[PDB]
């Protein structure tokens, strides 16, 4: 689907975006005081662009976009010990509560 | 806490935190039990078993070799 | 054990309630499934039907057949495989080979000391083991000569 | 005394159970008394008879040599020799066994006419049992192919959604077959005027003719272990029968192809049978590699036990076609220990899971564990004994034959090794399939393992451990009739 | 005293799996415990009159197979290679139970755990007392289906599920060759006992030796996770870490060391079998520490550990050393249970229950009992001199050096490698849980605090071991012309005194150097100069990491590849063969000649006088023809049927 710029569903778009950018530099740095700073720098990136107007540069970039997180994705990120992907996700998972139904067998 | 389901679902081995109401008893009976045949274990394998290396004395395996050449 | 004035009583009862779907001291004998008059055998059903109907996975009806005739058919199969009287032909060549070594070896005063004191049970046994016995001149004589006769049976050579 | 009284006893009880459940039949419209409860009382009488079946043999069993050499108890009986030696007492207690499993596997789980199952039950396991102790070729085929009149209605009548596709594959399939073999055995009665066994085994045939009649009688053979190609006729009967012929099939009726190796091929054709051995390796290597890989892609729960048997078969093939006693000895155990494995398998497949859900499609089962935890553990037990794990007999059964065939071609016969692996990856991915994960959404929690459900299982088991811990309870008895099968003159 | 040391344990398994429900969640795991302690106890009294009395013990149960000339007994035999083996398995094992009373006090089924646990315990006792190759075999598969059992221990977690898949199929792939050895074994000597095989192993065939053994070498590599069959050993980690402090210590990773160490009378006569051994021992040392330079979960490096020190074990017996890998089997099982034991300790003391070091740091002062462990068990690894694996794995690496051949000189340098990765790995490890600035939230570290004294009192006793145990023990196994006939040397294939005297100094230290050495520089590139390890921003740097941080790509190409491919021609074979040629030339496909040829015969019924008088007339010509043609109407008449 073609881009409106400043839309809901743009808001959407970078916010993930964004999201998916500070979460790889979390995981391929991991030292506070110099994520902070690669988190800053991928801001204001983000900040040079957020003035756009035509729907034909956006596409552009967005496309560009993907192929950075894409490139620079960490091939073992990190993961929260219950989320989906965990080391602990599933593990003893309490029984279905339902009653149960008598048969003759 | 949770719901275990235990109204019908009782394995062998407990399901879900089971311990009970009469455990304790249940566990000296078994404390004895594993006792009891852990010494026969012990007066079964004391007599059962042998020391390879001394049912044959060297002189007797001499002969054997030159029997068998 | 029919007892039709029984069945009557139960048969009344279900009657009180027309309904459908919304005793104990009951039970048949062998000579009744063959002799009840045809009208009492549909009496008996249609109360079995209803009761049934009024009402886990237990007194199904196998199991004092299968635990008087079959676990008892599995303990006596059990027992011939433990304790029957049956030398095997691997059992039985052992025994010949030891009765063979007397026989080539009478006059050896050694051996058959060893063979007389060398009980039955412990035949299967020789070797490094834990009964204590002696078959060191046992395992002598058998490593010196060849106590079978299969040469003396192929009389055609190439 | 055991032919005679197995065949008039069992009449007996025949007739009894049709006299008393069809003497109503006359525009009575009664409501009897034999027909409360699923006919109770008729499938009493008929589970007291595959009982005392049992007690026949055991009769002639204690007085059964073991270093006796030939045939014993030796009886005519409507113009026939019947005897038995080690082999056939095992293989007839074996399908002896089977009769009160069968009747009780099927004890609640009919829509009805429960006299008429249980009959054609004790008439397909005296037929079978009756097979081994023949001693003539025309004595083995008229038994040979008599189970097909019952075993074909049985199916047609109690059978699945497809019995009628069934039904034809298992009349067709073994019929034609089996017409093959008879050809070969009427060329014996021809030449030798005679199909004796002891008579045909003494007499040395042109090395053509002995081509000629190893073919005939090898095809009829290969159909019913089953072995590859031929095959195809197995897993749709499997599916589609009741519980209680699948266990029959399962259990009895292919053992009858090892047994006919042992009977028509070794004794008689022993020459031409060195010949055909590299080609018998390669059909049953193929059948145990092929049907290993196609069981993984299968979304039947009784279609993949049912290529699990014909991957076992293979083995039992290769084994009793070493020319080693520990090779035949090794193919008659895993005959024995499959007899009882692979009839439990189903009783857990389709037994247990069909009777409850009615369906057989692998897709809606998983995390059975959470609310069946004694399904699961006889499911995971007969898994690895399923898979020959030591302590079983099917790993005794496996490993001599596997051992058997190294010795006999150590070259080709090293690939029977892929069974250890094979058997278990398709085997364990089943099982680790049905206990993982969470119980499934496609499921309602119900009953677990009943008493009856559970006394199958246990009475499986019980055997395939015994004769895999102590198996000498069966190579005593079959040493010496092992013994006599192998082929061999060294200068 | 041999039974009581042998079953005791599978009692125990008995009494948790079946009485479980009858004695509560307590009382089992104390009494699975206390089976355990009796085997040890029993062990300690028999391994004081085996290997300093020279007894030997042996219960000969009674037979399992008597197939003609094939003989197999149930007899448990003890001897200095068998009660050796059962120093680590069941000390490791008691001081893993008693860990695990304690780290599984909150999981809902702990008596199907401890049930499990023990059982595992029994087999591994079973495969190492056998009298005969066929009783080792019988605990060699029970340690699999163990194996299996525990780490899809947790069955509704999709990944544990999949894990105890892979390990047991892999493993079954090794049984499977393991058999073939076996049967092998029975066709050229006749037997499986290890008395009557290891006489006979100077007097038979090379070739027959080389075909049994190789099927013996990739039993091993399956078990002991060497590289080829290695991919199952980090799927491992999937289970409760008591499981992984167990199966990756004094057990099955070392059962296939166990099996080459016991064929050594036969394994001395064919040089090929052991020039592979030493390759492949190598390769997975060099492999495996540095994939766990850039690993990211605390259990995988250390499980990437255990790989490294095994492959060391496989290079020992490579150049025949077999005493040496013996006795560094024996230390490595104590620090490397430790590690496990001390990792565990801290992933059950963070809230977050993280296990991935990134998330860690600045533990050190909060968990200061868990930090000594870890770090005396990391020198223990690091053969720091004067600790026990100083002892065990210094010797070993000089003598790959000491063999003066082509292969033991390349494999000195992979080990050589592997020793300073070995440095560099724990640095980083140590460094990112305990030394890092704090990476986890304040909430984390206002709650670290140190578990009970159960989870306490196991990793005290092992830490002792893993400083003395070496030195006491060394002249046991490593000492000159000390007795140990059940690991065979052949007098051609003695180095270790070439080793002892011949080897340059600067060799003596150059493993201490670059272990230390390096360990400084990358500490100090950590603290002060992390910059350089942003290596996103090279790409080259970038594709580096990710190679070895997907373990040399190894885990992709089996998936993607050789399991895919193997189901496809599954796939393939249920598609063309079975439902397809054989319907074709089977049901279906007669069914469809059946019927076009019936429609055809349908066709000639009709009542007419015509057609019945052509055929009656046209049946004399059978008279007027020769018979020579009757094959040729038989065509003709096939024709038109189409
Ligand atoms: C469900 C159970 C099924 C029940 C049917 C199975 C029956 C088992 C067979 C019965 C055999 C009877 C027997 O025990 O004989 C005693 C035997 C004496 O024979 P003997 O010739 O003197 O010993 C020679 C050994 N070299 O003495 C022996 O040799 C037996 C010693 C063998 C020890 C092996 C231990 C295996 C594991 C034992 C676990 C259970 C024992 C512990 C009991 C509970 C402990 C808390
Ligand atoms: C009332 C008296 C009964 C008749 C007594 C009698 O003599 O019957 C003949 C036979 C007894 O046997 P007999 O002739 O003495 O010698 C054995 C050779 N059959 O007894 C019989 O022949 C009984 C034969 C009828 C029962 C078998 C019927 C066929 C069963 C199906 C075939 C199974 C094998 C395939
Ligand atoms: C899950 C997997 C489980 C296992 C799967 C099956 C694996 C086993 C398959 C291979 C069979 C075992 C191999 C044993 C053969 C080795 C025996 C040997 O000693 O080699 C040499 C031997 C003859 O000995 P030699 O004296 O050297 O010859 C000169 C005679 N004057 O004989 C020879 O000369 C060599 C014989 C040719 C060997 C061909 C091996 C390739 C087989 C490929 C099978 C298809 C793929
Ligand atoms: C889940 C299903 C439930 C069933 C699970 C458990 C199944 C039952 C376990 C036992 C299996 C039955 C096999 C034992 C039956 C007895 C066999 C026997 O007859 O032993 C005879 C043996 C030697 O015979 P002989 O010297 O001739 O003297 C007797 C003369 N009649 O004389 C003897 O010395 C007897 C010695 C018997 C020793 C006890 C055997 C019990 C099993 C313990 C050993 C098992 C092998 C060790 C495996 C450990 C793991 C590797
Ligand atoms: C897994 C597969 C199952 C196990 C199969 C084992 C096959 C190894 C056979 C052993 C062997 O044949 O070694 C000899 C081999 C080639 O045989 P060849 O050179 O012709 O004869 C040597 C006579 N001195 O020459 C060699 O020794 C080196 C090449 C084979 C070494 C193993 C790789
Ligand atoms: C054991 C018997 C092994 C037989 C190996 C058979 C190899 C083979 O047939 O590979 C063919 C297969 C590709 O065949 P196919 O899927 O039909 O490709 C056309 C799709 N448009 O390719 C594959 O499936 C990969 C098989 C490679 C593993 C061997
Ligand atoms: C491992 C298992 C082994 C067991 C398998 C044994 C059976 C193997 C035989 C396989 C051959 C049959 C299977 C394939 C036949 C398919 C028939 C067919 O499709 O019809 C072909 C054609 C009609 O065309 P149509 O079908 O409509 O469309 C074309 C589809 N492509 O019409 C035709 O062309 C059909 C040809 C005309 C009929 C020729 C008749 C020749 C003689 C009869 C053959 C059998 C002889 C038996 C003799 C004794 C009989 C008592
Ligand atoms: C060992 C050699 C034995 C030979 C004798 C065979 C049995 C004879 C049965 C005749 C009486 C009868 O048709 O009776 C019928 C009975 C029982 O049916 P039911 O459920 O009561 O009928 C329903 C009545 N209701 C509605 C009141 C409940 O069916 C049987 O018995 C079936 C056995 C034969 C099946 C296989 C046929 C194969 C034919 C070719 C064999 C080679
Ligand atoms: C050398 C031979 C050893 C023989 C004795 C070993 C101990 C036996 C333990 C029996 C009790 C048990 O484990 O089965 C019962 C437990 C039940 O689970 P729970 O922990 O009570 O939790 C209950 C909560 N559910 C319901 C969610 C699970 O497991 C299961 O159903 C889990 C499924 C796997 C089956 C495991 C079978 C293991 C058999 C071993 C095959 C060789
Ligand atoms: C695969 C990639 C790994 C590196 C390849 C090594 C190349 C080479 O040349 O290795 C050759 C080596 C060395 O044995 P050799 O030189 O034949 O004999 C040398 C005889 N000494 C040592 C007594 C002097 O053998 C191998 O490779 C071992 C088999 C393959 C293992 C993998
Ligand atoms: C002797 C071995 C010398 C090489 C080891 C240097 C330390 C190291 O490998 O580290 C240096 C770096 C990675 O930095 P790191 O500290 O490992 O992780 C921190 C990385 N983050 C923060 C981005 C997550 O490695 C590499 O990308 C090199 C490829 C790994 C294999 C090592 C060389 C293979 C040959
Ligand atoms: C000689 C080597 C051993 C072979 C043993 C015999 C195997 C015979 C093939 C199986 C046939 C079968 O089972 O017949 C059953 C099948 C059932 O077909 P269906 O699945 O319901 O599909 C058919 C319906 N549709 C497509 C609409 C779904 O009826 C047929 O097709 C009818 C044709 C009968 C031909 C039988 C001739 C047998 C000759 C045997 C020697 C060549």
């Amino acid at each position: 689907k073609a881009v409106v710029p400043f839309s809901e569903a743009n808001k959407k778009y970078v916010s993930s975006l964004y999201r998916k950018s500070l979460r790889t530099a979390h995981d391929w740095i991991n030292k506070t005081e110099f994520y902070r700073v690669k988190a800053s720098e991928i801001r204001s990136r983000f900040d040079a662009n957020k003035h756009i107007n035509d729907p034909n540069e956006l596409k552009v970039i967005f496309k560009e976009t993907e192929a950075l997180l894409e490139d620079y994705a960490h091939p073992d990120p990190i993961i929260p010990p219950c989320r989906p992907g965990g080391s602990k996700f599933e593990r003893n998972i309490p029984p279905r509560v339902e009653a149960r139904i008598p048969i003759d067998v | 806490h949770h719901i275990h389901t235990p109204s019908y679902i009782k394995p062998p081995t407990g399901g879900w935190n089971f311990t009970p109401a009469n455990w304790k008893q249940n566990t000296v009976l078994v404390l004895v039990g594993f006792t009891a045949c852990c010494v026969g274990l012990y007066k079964l394998g004391e007599a059962g078993s042998y020391n390879p290396k001394l049912k044959y004395k060297e002189e007797e395996l001499s002969r054997w070799n030159q029997s068998a050449k | 054990a029919f007892n039709l004035q029984l069945e009557k009583e139960i048969r009344s009862k279900i009657d009180s309630l027309p309904k459908l779907n919304n005793v104990t001291n009951r039970k048949l004998s062998l000579t009744d499934y063959l002799f009840q008059n045809a009208a009492n055998q549909a009496l008996y059903v249609d109360n079995e039907a209803d009761l049934k109907e009024l009402d886990e996975n237990e007194n199904e009806g196998w199991e004092k057949i299968m635990y008087v005739g079959f676990v008892p058919t599995m303990i006596l199969i059990f027992a011939i495989v433990l304790f029957k009287d049956d030398k095997s032909i691997d059992e039985w060549a052992m025994d010949e080979l030891l009765l063979r070594l007397k026989e080539k070896n009478l006059s050896d005063v050694e051996l058959i000391d060893e063979l007389d004191k060398l009980s039955k049970s412990h035949v299967g046994k020789i070797g490094a083991s834990e009964i204590n016995k002696r078959d060191a001149v046992i395992i002598e004589r058998i490593l010196n000569g060849e106590y079978d006769q299969l040469s003396g049976l192929k009389k055609k050579e190439l | 005394m055991l032919v005679q009284n197995l065949i008039i006893f069992n009449i007996i009880g025949i007739v009894l159970l049709v006299l008393l459940n069809n003497n109503n039949n006359g525009i009575l419209n009664k409501k009897s008394l034999l027909t409360i409860k699923n006919e109770l009382k008729l499938k009493q009488i008929g589970l007291i008879i595959s009982i005392i079946n049992i007690l026949i043999i055991i009769e002639n069993w204690i007085g059964f040599n073991s270093n006796y050499y030939g045939f014993q108890n030796i009886e005519r009986f409507l113009n026939i020799y019947w005897g038995i030696d080690g082999i056939s007492l095992l293989l007839v207690l074996l399908t002896l066994i089977l009769g009160p499993i069968a009747i009780l596997s099927n004890w609640k789980n009919l829509k009805g006419y429960y006299t008429y199952y249980v009959i054609s039950i004790n008439m397909l396991v005296i037929l079978m049992a009756l097979n081994f102790i023949c001693l003539d070729l025309v004595s083995f085929y008229i038994l040979f192919e008599s189970t097909l009149a019952p075993l074909f209605l049985l199916i047609g009548i109690y059978g699945a959604n497809n019995k009628n596709k069934a039904a034809y594959y298992v009349l067709i399939y073994t019929l034609a077959s089996s017409l093959f073999m008879l050809l070969s055995i009427v060329i014996y009665y021809i030449i030798i005027n005679s199909t004796d066994y002891i008579y045909i085994n003494n007499i040395i045939l042109s090395i053509n003719l002995q081509s000629l009649l190893f073919i005939g009688i090898i095809i009829g053979i290969a159909v019913k272990t089953p072995l590859m190609p031929v095959h195809t006729w197995l897993p749709t009967v499997h599916s589609e029968s009741p519980l209680g012929g699948s266990i029959l099939l399962a259990g009895v009726i292919l053992k009858l192809a090892i047994y006919g190796v042992i009977r028509l091929l070794l004794p008689n054709l022993s020459e031409i049978s060195m010949m055909f051995t590299p080609i018998i390796y390669i059909i049953s290597i193929l059948t145990l590699i092929y049907s290993s890989l196609i069981t993984l892609k299968q979304t039947d729960l009784k279609v993949i036990i049912a290529y699990s048997s014909i991957s076992h078969l293979a083995v039992c093939m290769i084994g009793i076609f070493a020319n080693n006693l520990i090779g035949i000895n090794g193919s008659l155990i895993l005959c024995l220990a499959h007899g009882f494995v692979s009839p439990a398998l189903f009783i857990l497949v389709g037994g247990i899971l069909y009777d409850r859900y009615h369906n057989r499609l692998i897709n809606y089962y998983q995390g059975l564990s959470t609310f069946m935890p004694i399904f699961s553990i006889y499911l995971v037990v007969f898994s690895f004994c399923n898979t020959g794990t030591p302590l079983s007999g099917n790993f005794v059964g496996e490993f001599l034959s596997i051992t058997g065939a190294v010795i006999r071609h150590p070259i080709i016969g090293s690939l029977t090794a892929a069974s250890v692996l094979l058997s278990a990856c398709y085997q364990m991915k089943l099982t680790n399939r049905l206990t993982g994960s969470v119980f499934s959404q496609y499921l309602h929690i119900t009953n677990d393992v009943t008493n009856r459900e559970i006394f199958l299982l246990n009475w499986l088991l019980i055997p395939t451990i015994i004769i895999g811990i102590y198996p000498s309870f069966v190579t005593n008895i079959l040493n010496l009739a092992s013994s006599t099968l192998i082929y061999s003159v060294l200068i | 005293m041999i039974l009581l040391c042998i079953f005791t344990p599978f009692l125990g398994s008995l009494i948790s799996g079946f009485f479980g429900r009858y004695i509560g969640v307590n009382s089992s795991k104390w009494i699975v415990c206390l089976s355990i302690f009796v085997s040890v106890v029993s062990t300690y009294i028999l391994f004081i009159d085996v290997i300093f009395n020279e007894i030997e013990y042996t219960y000969n149960i009674m037979n399992w197979l008597n197939v003609e000339y094939l003989v197999v007994d149930w007899s448990f035999t003890i001897d200095k290679l068998s009660v050796s083996m059962l120093v680590p398995v069941v000390t490791v094992s008691f001081l893993v139970h008693l860990y695990s009373v304690s780290y599984m006090s909150h999981d809902p089924h702990q008596q199907r755990f401890f049930s499990y646990l023990s059982m595992f315990t029994f087999a591994m006792i079973v495969l190492v007392t056998g009298d005969n190759y066929l009783i080792l075999f019988v605990g060699w598969e029970f340690i699999g289906v163990a194996s299996y059992l525990l780490i899809s221990f947790w069955f509704t977690r999709f990944n544990a599920v999949k894990s105890g898949l892979s390990a047991l199929l892999i493993n079954r792939f090794g049984d499977a060759l393991l058999v073939l050895g076996l049967s092998y074994l029975v066709l050229v000597t006749g037997s499986v006992n290890y008395n009557t095989v290891f006489a006979l192993g100077s007097y038979l065939d090379v070739n027959m030796i080389t075909v049994i053994l190789i099927c013996f070498l990739v039993a091993s590599m399956a078990k002991s996770a060497q590289l080829g069959l290695h991919s199952w050993l980090l799927l491992a980690m999937e289970g409760p870490t008591p499981v992984s402090s167990l199966l990756h210590a004094a057990c099955l990773v070392i059962a296939g060391v166990f099996l080459l160490m016991r064929s050594s009378p036969l394994l001395e006569y064919t040089p090929i079998v052991l020039l592979l051994i030493l390759w492949l021992g190598g390769l997975s040392t060099l492999i495996s520490g540095l994939i766990a330079m850039v690993s990211n979960d605390i259990k995988k490096i250390i499980a990437l550990s255990t790989m490294s020190q095994v492959g060391i074990m496989m290079i020992a017996i490579g150049v025949s050393c077999y005493n040496l890998a013996l006795f560094h089997l024996i230390c490595h099982s104590f620090f490397k249970a430790l590690l496990f034991m001390s990792a565990g300790s801290v992933i059950h003391s963070i809230i977050s229950e993280y296990q991935d070091i990134r998330m860690y740091g600045g533990f050190r002062q909060f968990i200061p009992l868990a930090y000594t462990c870890i770090f005396i068990a990391s020198l223990s690894l690091m053969a720091i001199p004067g600790l026990t694996g100083f002892y065990s794995k210094d010797i070993i690496i000089e003598s790959m050096y000491g063999e003066y051949t082509f292969s033991g000189f390349i494999i000195y340098w992979f080990a050589l490698i592997s020793a300073t990765c070995t440095s560099l790995y724990s640095i980083r490890l140590i460094y990112y849980t305990f030394l890092n600035n704090p990476n986890s939230p304040k909430y984390i570290y206002i709650n670290l605090k140190e578990n009970d004294i159960v989870l306490i009192t196991p990793m005290i006793i092992l830490t002792i071991l893993s400083i003395f145990g070496g030195y006491l023990l060394r002249d046991i196994y490593l000492g000159m012309g000390s007795p140990f006939n059940e690991l065979f040397i052949h007098p051609n294939n003695l180095s270790l005194i070439e080793t002892e005297f011949s080897l340059p100094s600067i060799l003596k230290v150059l493993p201490l150097i670059t272990g230390l050495g390096g360990g400084l520089i990358l500490l100090l590139i950590y603290e002060f100069n992390y910059s350089l390890f942003l290596v996103y921003n090279n790409k080259n740097l970038s594709k580096l990491y990710s190679f070895f941080n997907q373990k040399i790509m190894f885990d992709q190409l089996l998936n993607n590849l050789i399991l895919r491919s193997g189901l496809n021609i599954g796939w393939l074979l249920n598609v063309h063969i079975d439902r397809g040629i054989l319907q074709l030339f089977g049901p279906l496909g007669l069914w469809k000649l059946s019927t076009f040829i019936s429609s055809k015969l349908n066709k000639l019924v009709f009542l007419n006088i015509g057609f019945i008088l052509e055929i009656i007339v046209l049946s004399w010509l059978l008279i007027v023809f020769k018979v020579s043609l009757l094959k040729y109407i038989l065509l003709l008449i096939i024709f038109i049927i189409l």
